[PDB]
């Protein structure tokens, strides 16, 4: 790299980060999907 | 998902039950088997945990991916405590010891903390508490086990009104102290016994159906702010349980009596060593303490348990002590 | 000084015995078995590290399971692993170990040997290379150098 | 020529008719169907009482020698009242040359076993059993060689669904791998991938 | 506008490959290899 | 053509019968296998000196799969899911929807890696480059949930490696 | 290769054999690992004439 | 373009987040939620608008093979941009 | 899929050279060996009517002393256009199955170093676009390669 | 004519049902010795009762032919369990005893899902 440097971006990271397994910094999936059915929410007073 | 869990599936190891449960002590005997019917079910289990993460390692085959978290708690942090209660909706509080320890004795571990993990749960939001306590827990008694007990369920019941008290009596099974303690008796001699195990009456319950009762008082809406005392159907004379231990594990039953007094002191001495011990002046209290009878509490019945005979599970637990068995005499109900 | 501190360099020197003494016993069940003999050969020498090529499941400490783990296989892998004595570790190699692979949708194919046995570092790949399982093995000696055994025994 | 395509061997295709032909003559109590496919495959397709006098004829005959059975498998077509097509490939090294002999059975229909003319179709008759459920009379010693230990069902079966009914786990509470109903996290995502546009016109099938 | 380059043999190919079994054979013949082994043992004796 | 391993005839001749019973007295062959290996001894090893020293890879590597960008930062995946129809282990998962500006965008693109047996083929159906398999091979976990990446670790493995994936895409464009 | 002559004598006479032309590791004889790029030939049918489909 | 929602868990690009009374954060508990910092929504919006001098301009994202299927857009629509369907990138036509 | 790399076919004649010497130091280890003899010589004979029924195959066959070999009796891809030389055993035992194996290696070793000088040039996937996918560079500038990308990757 | 069809073995039910009868025996006589080499902690009686309960599901068939299947299965599963190819897994497969029983009545099937 010092004879070929890497092309330079704005979103490639500025700090390398090694395997982060089993640390407080781990990675944890989740699903990245909004919720798809909207329930009903029943009026907040009553009717008589 | 949104007004508490919705239940989806088959109810097997990749389904949805909406169970959101926490476990404090799922690491010893009667967690192991707490965990295992959550996880069948597909329940999202908080396993808190004080050992090393190489001794819950038996809990991780227990659910599907994601459903089995373990967080770090000290039992003497309310914080940690709140972290692990947090986001659930029933709490399961199995922590105990047969022991007292430099740093634990047992006002702490069956008074101080049950009472922190019910405040903490209590303001937290969650709205089912499943208290374990003993059958024979009153203060009235030598065992400073089991005063220790009546006081915390006393508190438990003070800070979580809508709880629900477990009373089992002495559990057994693969890994009990129970069964397998009525097998340790041969490097040293006969089997030492208060009187010659006469005057004592013991009603063991098996450990699946202690496990399935917890399992089913989650589920039940008509067990919040309630006690319940599981015990077997059968109840026996230590004297005959502990011969039928010796004949199913086909080992020679030589017992002798000893005085009181006397097995208190060769108590002291199992007690010393760092290590678990192998009994102590505690355990022997309790052992010789006569399984009270309380007819008005609910128990397994009450929850769709059938009560598993002693007789017909004992085998797999002696199994591995060996080197057409006459059943126990019992006491008739009369 | 404070007994935390001795009792911590014992946890240490242990610590340092196990992970300088991994013997493996490789379940060879697949592809993934090809690689774990690569990282024996002269180019990556696992016995340099200490990690002996093959033991026998007795005197095993960990257990790398290289391969599909099949539902005629599965409980044959249970039993030699409840006879591995302790402390024992697990080592999940490839795909079809950790979660079925190729074969997850397979009607004979056990879904990752996760569900069998508990496993302590999963190495992803088809096959891993054998530098990739070396990797995995040295990142299970990290592990056991992290092991507070003794220090959560004083604590007790 | 034209680098694109496979170039036809006319020679071998005129052959192979010859020989079947030839082999339809001899038995024409089995023989129901003789064919070559585009690329010089001989095809002889037998009644299944056949099996045995067909198969011995081609292993043994002066002009056949078809000593070697290179594969014998099974075919499931649910359509057809007898499923199951059974498949025998058999080479000749004395003639260089390769002949497939094709017979059918239903779930419940016995084939003869062919182990006394190929000893190598012990083995391929009990995947057969094991993978579709087809029963051959006079095997020497028949039963499961794939699946495992008490397997119900028959895998390779078109309707057998992909992932099975039941799956294997560790049960701590028994201590052992136990079996229970097959619960998949996340399901097999079927794809219809056919084009609704007829691809090759040389294949229609009348209306 | 350049020539095509992709991975060819060099013009004139490649050297000999050796690929025959080569086995060398050493040592002295049987009669020679007792007279030194009978020979060694009667100095031996001597 | 073929030729004959073991079809020689030894000679009878005495000189060879007593060559033959000096190598079975003397042990002379079972000595020439020693000599091989106290050769071996002083040879060289070819052991590397890992993790210091590593095994030379070459630009085609399929390591960790990960998610780039345009050089403006705008995500390359256009949600075509031809990555995910061609998956032999069926081990991606897309869903999208028009984002907020209208662009053609993925919502869900996770990654079983526990599934995917490392092969490449959705590198080579993306049409835009998006996916693509890194030069990574180090990212043993402890968990098997770790395994399973979703959006944002795909993303950020693109973010993490682009200064390496760019150069071997760059090195190995031509060839594909 | 960095073994000294007297080494190489030892282990050229326990083979019997020269090791040194033929050594298993692999020295500065092998590809630089940065080539130039290639330029790839084209198949037969690219052609802008005479290539109609249904004759191939 | 990272938000915050109120319990303090950042919100994804894909507008993800899990509300206050869902239990799937105790995931999270101990360890952290990976959100990519750079939206593509956010960075794409400020590269500046090309002006090119013809009705079509044909766009193959920049690099060539190493680019995206090349496409020609239209541009005779003056009250808006021309915005490429792969890239993003936005042209206009100088005045007209 | 794709064609050699630049500079692979000179590090496949680099390592050709010397795999002769490495079999040559094998078979000073096994071959004379007394015990390894013991432990083959005699051992599993199969005889020729046997291999053929049992439908064995390969040096199953070729070490009880049977002449078929595929590449050369019913050859494809270029193996018509090689010479290399067919291993036949005598005894049927595992110590000619082993020098038949052995042999096996001498001759790829042969074969490998004809494939290097008559490598021809050209296109690696038949050039036609309904079967083999095209050519990224013309898949983004052509209709028709396009839509043969799709349909062939969906 | 159609209703013409090679048998397996027997010509009839009545041949057929000799050789159930022929297996039921086998199967019988192996329960203790099965209950021994295994280990099992399940009583000989029950392990009885789980055999007949096998041989009674499918006591409505009056094919000949499916029969014969039915005991050629049957006979194979009983010669894995003599010579030991199974393990304590597999005999154990036969009792279900970590699934929890599915209730068979319409509320409580109502109640848990949608499934019939
Ligand atoms: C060179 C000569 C080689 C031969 C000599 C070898 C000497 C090696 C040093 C021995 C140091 C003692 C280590 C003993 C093992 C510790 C251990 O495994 O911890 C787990 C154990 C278990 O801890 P635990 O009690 O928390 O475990 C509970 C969890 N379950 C229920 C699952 C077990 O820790 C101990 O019990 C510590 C033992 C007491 C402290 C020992 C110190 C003795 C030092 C002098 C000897
Ligand atoms: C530091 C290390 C320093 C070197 C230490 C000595 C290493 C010697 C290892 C042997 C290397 C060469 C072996 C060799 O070439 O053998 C070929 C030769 C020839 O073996 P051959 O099998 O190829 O053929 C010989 C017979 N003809 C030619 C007729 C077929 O082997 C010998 O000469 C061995 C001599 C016999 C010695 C053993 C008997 C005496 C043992 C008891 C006394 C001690
Ligand atoms: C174990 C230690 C023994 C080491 C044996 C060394 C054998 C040896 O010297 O081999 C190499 C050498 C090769 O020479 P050569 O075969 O002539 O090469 C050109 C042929 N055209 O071979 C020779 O030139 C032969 C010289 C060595 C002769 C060894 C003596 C004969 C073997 C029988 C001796 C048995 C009695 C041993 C007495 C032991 C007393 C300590
Ligand atoms: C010994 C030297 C010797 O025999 O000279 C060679 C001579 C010529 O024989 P040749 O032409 O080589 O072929 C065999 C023909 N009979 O050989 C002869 O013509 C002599 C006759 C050959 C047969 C001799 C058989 C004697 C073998 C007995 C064992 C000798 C070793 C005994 C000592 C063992 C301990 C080392
Ligand atoms: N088993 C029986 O026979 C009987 C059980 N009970 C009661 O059920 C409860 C659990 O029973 P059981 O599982 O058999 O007992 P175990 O000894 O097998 O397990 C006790 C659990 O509590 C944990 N524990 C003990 N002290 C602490 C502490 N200071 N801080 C955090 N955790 C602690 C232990 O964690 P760790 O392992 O990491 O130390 C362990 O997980 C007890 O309260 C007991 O009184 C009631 C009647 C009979
Ligand atoms: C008095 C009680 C007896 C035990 C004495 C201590 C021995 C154990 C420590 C070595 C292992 C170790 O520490 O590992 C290697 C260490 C570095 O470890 P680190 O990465 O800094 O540790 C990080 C923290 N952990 C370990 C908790 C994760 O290398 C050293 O510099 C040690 C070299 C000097 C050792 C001298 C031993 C002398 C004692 C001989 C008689 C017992
Ligand atoms: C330790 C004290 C006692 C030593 C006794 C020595 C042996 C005495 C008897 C003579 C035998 C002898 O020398 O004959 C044997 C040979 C004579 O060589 P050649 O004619 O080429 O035989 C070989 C025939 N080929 C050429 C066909 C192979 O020996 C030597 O070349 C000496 C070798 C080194 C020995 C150490
Ligand atoms: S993970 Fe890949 S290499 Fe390993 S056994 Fe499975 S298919 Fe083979
Ligand atoms: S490399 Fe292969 S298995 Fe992995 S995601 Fe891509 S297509 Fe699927
Ligand atoms: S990664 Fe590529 S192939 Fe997959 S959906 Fe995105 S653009 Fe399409
Ligand atoms: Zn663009």
């Amino acid at each position: 790299p010092t004879v070929k440097p890497p092309t330079a971006r704005k979103f490639i990271w500025t700090n390398h980060k090694f395997n982060l397994s089993g640390t407080p910094q781990q990675y944890v999936p989740y699903s990245t999907t909004r919720k798809k059915i909207q329930e009903w929410v029943p009026p907040s007073t009553p009717y008589k | 998902l949104h007004h508490a869990v919705i239940p989806h599936g088959k109810g097997g190891r990749s389904s949805v039950s909406g169970i959101v449960a926490t476990v404090f002590g799922a690491t010893g005997f009667l967690g192991r088997y707490v965990v295992n019917h959550l996880g069948r079910m597909g329940s999202q289990v908080i396993v808190p945990h004080r050992c090393e993460p190489y001794d819950t390692m038996h809990l991780r085959p227990m659910g599907d991916l994601g459903q089995i978290i373990f967080m770090d708690w000290n039992g003497r942090d309310k914080d940690s405590i709140r972290r692990a209660v947090e986001h659930s909706s029933v709490v399961i509080n199995l922590v105990g010891r047969e022991w007292e320890t430099q740093n634990f004795d047992f006002e702490d571990v069956f008074v101080k903390i049950p009472q922190a993990i019910a405040q903490v749960s209590k303001e937290a939001g969650v709205e089912k508490f499943i208290h374990i306590s003993h059958l024979n827990a009153d203060i009235k008694s030598s065992s400073k086990y089991l005063r220790s007990k009546a006081v915390g369920e006393k508190e438990v019941r003070e800070t979580f009104p809508e709880a629900t008290i477990i009373k089992p009596a002495e559990i057994f099974g693969r890994e009990d102290r129970f069964l397998n303690y009525f097998a340790n008796i041969r490097w040293f001699g006969g089997v030492p016994l208060i009187s010659l195990g006469k005057k004592t009456v013991k009603q063991p319950v098996y450990i699946v159906d202690v496990t399935k009762g917890i399992i089913n008082a989650i589920k039940d809406p008509d067990a919040r702010g309630k006690t319940f005392a599981f015990v077997g159907p059968s109840r026996y004379l230590l004297f005959d349980l502990v011969q039928y231990v010796f004949a199913v594990a086909h080992r020679p039953f030589l017992p002798y009596p000893l005085p009181h007094f006397a097995y208190r002191w060769i108590g002291r001495l199992f007690e010393i060593s760092p290590f678990e011990p192998w009994t102590t002046r505690d355990k022997v209290e309790r052992i010789h303490t006569t399984d009270k009878i309380l007819p008005h509490l609910p128990g397994l019945e009450d929850l769709g348990v059938e009560a598993t005979p002693l007789e017909l599970k004992a085998i797999e637990v002696l199994r591995r002590h060996r080197t057409d068995v006459q059943p126990a005499k019992t006491i008739p109900t009369s | 000084s404070r007994g935390e501190y001795v009792v911590a360099k014992l946890d240490d020197l242990i610590n340092w015995a196990r992970r300088s003494s991994l013997w493996p016993m490789t379940f060879g069940l697949a592809c993934c078995a090809v690689e774990m003999m690569h990282m024996a050969a002269p180019r990556y020498d696992m016995d340099r590290f200490g990690v002996v090529f093959r033991a026998s499941p007795r005197q095993s400490d960990v257990m790398i399971v290289a391969g599909t783990l099949t539902n005629k296989m599965a409980p044959a892998l249970r039993k030699v692993y409840d006879q591995m004595p302790e402390p024992r570790y697990v080592v999940s190699m490839g795909s079809c170990a950790n979660g079925g692979g190729y074969y997850h949708y397979s009607y004979s194919v056990v879904r990752g040997c996760d569900r069998i046995v508990p496993v302590d570092i999963y190495v992803p790949g088809c096959p891993p290379t054998a530098e990739a399982l070396l990797y995995g093995i040295l990142q299970l000696q990290k592990k056991i150098k992290r092991e507070k055994r003794l220090r959560i025994w004083y604590r007790r | 020529t034209r680098p694109t395509v496979r170039p036809r061997n006319d020679v071998a295709h005129k052959q192979l008719s010859a020989f079947g032909e030839y082999v339809a003559e001899i038995l024409p109590k089995y023989v129901q169907q003789v064919q070559v496919s585009c690329f010089n495959e001989l095809e002889i397709c037998i009644h299944p009482d056949g099996v045995i006098p067909v198969l011995t004829f081609l292993r043994d005959h002066s002009n056949a020698q078809f000593k070697s059975l290179a594969d014998l498998t099974a075919v499931d077509i649910p359509t057809r009242q007898n499923r199951f097509e059974i498949v025998y490939n058999l080479l000749s090294l004395r003639f260089n040359s390769r002949i497939r002999v094709k017979t059918y059975t239903d779930e419940l229909t016995p084939i003869e076993s062919s182990v006394p003319v190929y000893k190598a179709a012990n083995w391929y008759e009990r995947e057969i059993w094991d993978m579709f459920g087809v029963f051959f009379a006079n095997h020497p010693d028949l039963r499961r060689i794939l699946t495992d230990y008490g397997f119900e069902g028959h895998p390779f079966r078109k309707d057998f669904p992909l992932s099975g009914y039941v799956e294997l786990r560790y049960d701590d509470e028994v201590k052992r791998v136990v079996a229970e109903p097959v619960e998949l996290a996340q399901e097999f995502r079927k794809f219809d991938l056919n084009s609704p546009w007829e691809a090759f016109p040389a294949y229609r099938q009348p209306p | 506008a350049s020539k095509v380059k992709q991975d060819m043999p060099p013009v004139g190919g490649y050297g000999p490959i050796d690929y025959k079994r080569n086995l060398p054979r050493r040592g002295l013949s049987g009669y020679s290899m007792f007279a030194v082994g009978i020979g060694a043992l009667l100095f031996g004796y001597w | 053509t073929y030729k004959y391993v073991n079809l020689r005839e030894p000679s009878m001749d005495m000189k060879s019968v007593t060559d033959r019973a000096a190598q079975t007295l003397l042990w002379t062959e079972l000595i020439r296998g020693l000599g091989m290996t106290l050769s071996y001894l002083f040879r060289e090893p070819a052991t590397i000196n890992y993790p210091f020293e590593k095994g030379p890879l070459s630009p085609r590597f399929r390591g960790e799969h990960a998610l780039r960008r345009y050089p403006s930062g705008e995500e390359r995946c256009i949600a075509c899911k031809l990555c995910e129809a061609v998956c032999p282990a069926q081990a991606i998962t897309i869903e999208a929807e028009p984002r907020a500006d209208g662009s053609r965008r993925t919502t869900r693109y996770d990654i079983d890696m526990t599934k995917c047996i490392y092969c490449g083929f959705c590198q080579e159906a993306c049409p835009v480059d998006a996916i693509v398999e890194g030069p990574n091979f180090e990212f043993s976990t402890e968990t098997h949930e770790e395994l399973l990446y979703n959006k944002e670790k795909l993303l950020n493995n693109g973010d993490k490696w682009e200064a390496e994936i760019a150069a071997n895409i760059q090195a190995d464009y031509l060839y594909r | 290769a960095s073994a000294t002559r007297f080494i190489q004598w030892l282990r050229n006479w326990a083979s019997g054999r020269d090791l040194q032309a033929k050594l298993q590791l692999r020295y500065q004889e092998i590809s630089k690992r940065t080539q130039p790029p290639p330029k790839l030939p084209v198949g037969p049918s690219h052609k802008l004439s005479n290539n109609y489909y249904c004759t191939r | 373009g990272v938000r915050t929602s109120p319990t303090g868990e950042k919100v994804t690009h894909t507008g993800q987040v899990y509300d206050d009374g869902d239990y799937r954060k105790v995931r999270f508990v101990g360890r952290q939620k990976e959100v990519n910092e750079n939206f593509a929504i956010d960075l794409i919006a400020e590269q500046p608008v090309s002006q090119v001098g013809s009705r079509v301009i044909s766009c193959d994202g920049g690099g060539g093979a190493l680019g995206h299927p090349r496409v020609y857009i239209n541009l005779d629509k003056e009250t808006k941009t021309g915005t490429c369907g792969y890239c993003g990138l936005q042209f206009r036509q100088q005045h007209h | 899929h794709q064609d050699l790399p630049l500079g692979l076919m000179d590090d496949i004649y680099e390592f050709s050279k010397n795999f002769s010497l490495r079999i040559d130091e094998l078979e000073e280890m096994l071959t004379n060996n007394r015990i390894w003899r013991n432990r083959t010589v005699d051992i599993g004979i199969v005889t020729a009517e046997d291999a053929l029924n049992y439908g064995f195959s390969g040096v199953m066959l070729r070490g009880s002393g049977i002449q078929w070999d595929l590449r050369k009796t019913q050859p494809y891809d270029v193996y018509d256009q090689v010479e290399f030389d067919v291993p036949i055993g005598s005894r049927g035992d595992c110590y000619d199955r082993y020098l038949c194996r052995v042999e096996e290696m001498r001759q790829s070793i042969r074969i490998i170093s004809q494939c290097l000088n008559k490598m021809p040039p050209g296109e690696i996937k038949v050039d036609d676009a309904k079967v083999s996918p095209p050519k990224r560079a013309e898949m983004k500038t052509s209709m028709e390669s396009l839509i043969h990308h799709f349909k062939l990757y969906t | 004519a159609s209703t013409s069809v090679k048998p397996i073995f027997s010509r009839d039910m009545n041949e057929a049902k000799r050789r159930v009868r022929e297996l039921y025996r086998a199967w019988y006589r192996e329960v203790p010795n099965t209950v021994h080499l295994f280990q099992l902690d399940i009583s000989v009686k029950q392990g009885r009762d789980k055999v007949r309960e096998m041989f009674k599901k499918n006591a409505h068939i009056t094919d000949p032919r499916v029969v014969d299947l039915l005991v050629i299965k049957g006979k194979m599963e009983l010669e894995e369990t003599i010579k030991v190819w199974k393990q304590r897994t597999h005999v154990m497969r036969f009792f279900h005893e970590t699934e929890a029983p599915r209730p068979k009545d319409f509320l409580s099937k109502f109640y848990v899902g949608h499934d019939p």
